[PDB]
């Protein structure tokens, strides 16, 4: 609990907030390179390569403040778990 | 024969066109106003780098309207002509078909500029005639 | 941006299409196309390349007569028509020659073949359509965050005025400058917008027109600089108090006033 | 009190990102959308549509691992509640 639960949180928050850490990677390509690359087919590929762009702008913004959690919460612990001491 | 039009409302009052004539969608956004222009007509934008204009389609069949809920620029592209339309929400895709249709082009105002009225288990959807809804802009 | 290519695209389809136009008539009819490279505009892939074929269809049937009618007329046993291409200053002029649906097919994009000729020659045709896409000094303005460019070669100075030196006469306003009288006019006026009443010193643009030149007063002047203009739809052919808008650097639109177009 | 911090200094942190329930399911409609005219576009061009889908994926993606960290960062409140006794 607590001083252990905070662990037990954190832990809980960073297999899982890693897991948005992955996402951002992910999407990071499987957007970009399907718009550095959207200009092959029909000549909507100037206009598939934009609408597939703001996908990861909007999408980023997520870990920016995703990661602003541990950021903070690994604080909780820290000194949390720094109350043990 | 099946059909394909964009479905979209305009204040309770749906309307719809072939995607024959279709080239996208966007949002309403700085439309450079057009002096000593013409009543019906928003201005011209910017888009993929030359400069279409955006009518008030909902101001040529003098429906309701709405400068807020003016939301979706419809662009449109006749044989050479590229014009944008200002409306409401859209819904999307609708297949259309002879059965869908039930003409009856003689309880209404503005005639020529809708080919007819198609109905959806019950609805308003108006089917529209980008063709000659555009003749009218233009000449 | 390459919007400049070899007329190669647009006027190669002849040297066999004008084969077939003088079997169906009898009349043998020689076609030689001198020059076939002419870097016409781009856009004029489908409003110049056609058009020339029904300037070519009168220059085979309806011209030279047969061997019969010929050799006993004042024409040699064999004519020889010209199919050409060139630039004139800004112009194209995709030309044909020999020895009303179609009058907008080429002035649909900038055009208008006609019909000259002459008794025992041949009738001549020639198009009109512009190949200078690119440079135009334009005079930047703005109103109420509306930059209206002014075409360079139409102004001839730009001069700050004080609201005191106007003095208003028969209706119009006016300024004595060097002697002479301008008719100073106030932009967000002619074009009708929501101005805000009138700064102190206000900056007065004279632009020439004819053989006269009145003033143009604007809210800021921007700056100078090559836009590129284009043809804004027909949506407002009607509206003749501009030319032509156009998209500057940032993205910003910008309308060109046709200098004659205003009061 | 950082500990009585974590009481609300993540608080602000799920709410500012909480935009994504908003923001990020945004992107996937507005998406969407173009996928139904996208596809009623031609064939050709197909390519656009091979992963006009791909964002109906990323998007429904942030989402399990989203409701992931919202399920646990609410934890440390539970447990913070504890602490801050």
């Amino acid at each position: 609990s607590q001083i252990g639960e905070t662990l037990e949180n954190i832990r809980s928050i960073e297999k899982l907030i890693q897991n948005i850490m992955r996402i951002a990677r992910e999407t990071n390509i499987l957007a970009l390179n399907a718009t550095i690359e959207a200009a092959r087919a029909g000549e909507a590929g100037k206009g598939f390569m934009i609408v597939a762009n703001e996908v990861q702008n909007l999408s980023n913004e997520t870990n920016e403040v995703t990661k602003q959690i541990v950021e903070k919460a690994r604080e909780i612990l820290e000194s949390s778990q720094r109350s043990l001491e | 024969k099946e059909f394909e039009v964009l479905s979209f409302e305009i204040d309770e009052q749906a309307l719809a066109f072939d995607v024959d004539n279709i080239e996208m969608v966007i949002e309403k956004s700085d439309i450079t106003p057009v002096p000593k222009s013409r009543h019906f007509v928003e201005g011209v934008i910017n888009l993929r780098g030359r400069i279409i204009p955006v009518v008030n389609l909902a101001k040529i069949l003098g429906i309701s309207f709405d400068e807020q809920k003016m939301k979706s620029i419809i662009v449109a592209r006749t044989k050479d002509v590229e014009v944008g339309f200002l409306v409401d929400r859209v819904l999307g895709v609708l297949r259309i078909t002879e059965n869908q249709l039930d003409l009856t082009n003689v309880s209404d105002k503005f005639g020529k500029k809708s080919k007819g009225l198609v109905k959806t288990d019950g609805r308003l959807i108006i089917y529209l005639d980008i063709d000659k809804i555009i003749e009218e802009i233009t000449v | 941006g390459s919007h400049m290519v070899p007329i190669s695209f647009v006027f190669n389809r002849f040297p066999r299409m004008v084969r077939d136009l003088a079997k169906k008539m009898n009349k043998e009819v020689n076609f030689i196309m001198r020059g076939e490279d002419t870097e016409l505009d781009r856009t004029f892939v489908e409003e110049i390349g056609e058009p020339l074929l029904h300037l070519l269809r009168n220059a085979i049937d309806h011209g030279i007569e047969p061997k019969e009618e010929r050799i006993a007329k004042g024409k040699p046993p064999i004519g020889t028509l010209i199919l050409s291409a060139r630039h004139e200053g800004n112009n194209v002029v995709i030309e044909v020659e020999d020895d009303d649906v179609v009058k907008n097919v080429v002035e649909s994009l900038n055009g208008s073949i006609s019909i000259e000729s002459e008794k025992d020659k041949g009738t001549k045709v020639t198009i009109r359509l512009p190949l200078t896409l690119a440079i135009i000094q334009a005079l930047l303005v703005k109103v109420n965050n509306l930059v209206y460019a002014i075409p360079i070669a139409n102004i001839d100075t730009i001069l700050s005025i004080s609201k005191e030196d106007i003095q208003r006469v028969q209706d119009r306003d006016v300024i004595v400058i060097r002697g002479e009288v301008i008719p100073v006019y106030r932009l967000w006026e002619v074009l009708q917008i929501e101005h805000k009443e009138e700064l102190e010193e206000m900056e007065a643009v004279i632009v020439r027109v004819g053989n006269r030149k009145y003033g143009i007063v604007v809210d800021d002047l921007l700056g100078q600089d090559d836009i590129v203009i284009k043809s804004l739809g027909k949506v407002f052919s009607e509206v003749k108090e501009f030319s032509g808008a156009a998209i500057l650097g940032d993205g910003s639109i910008a309308l060109i006033i046709n200098v004659s177009g205003i009061v």
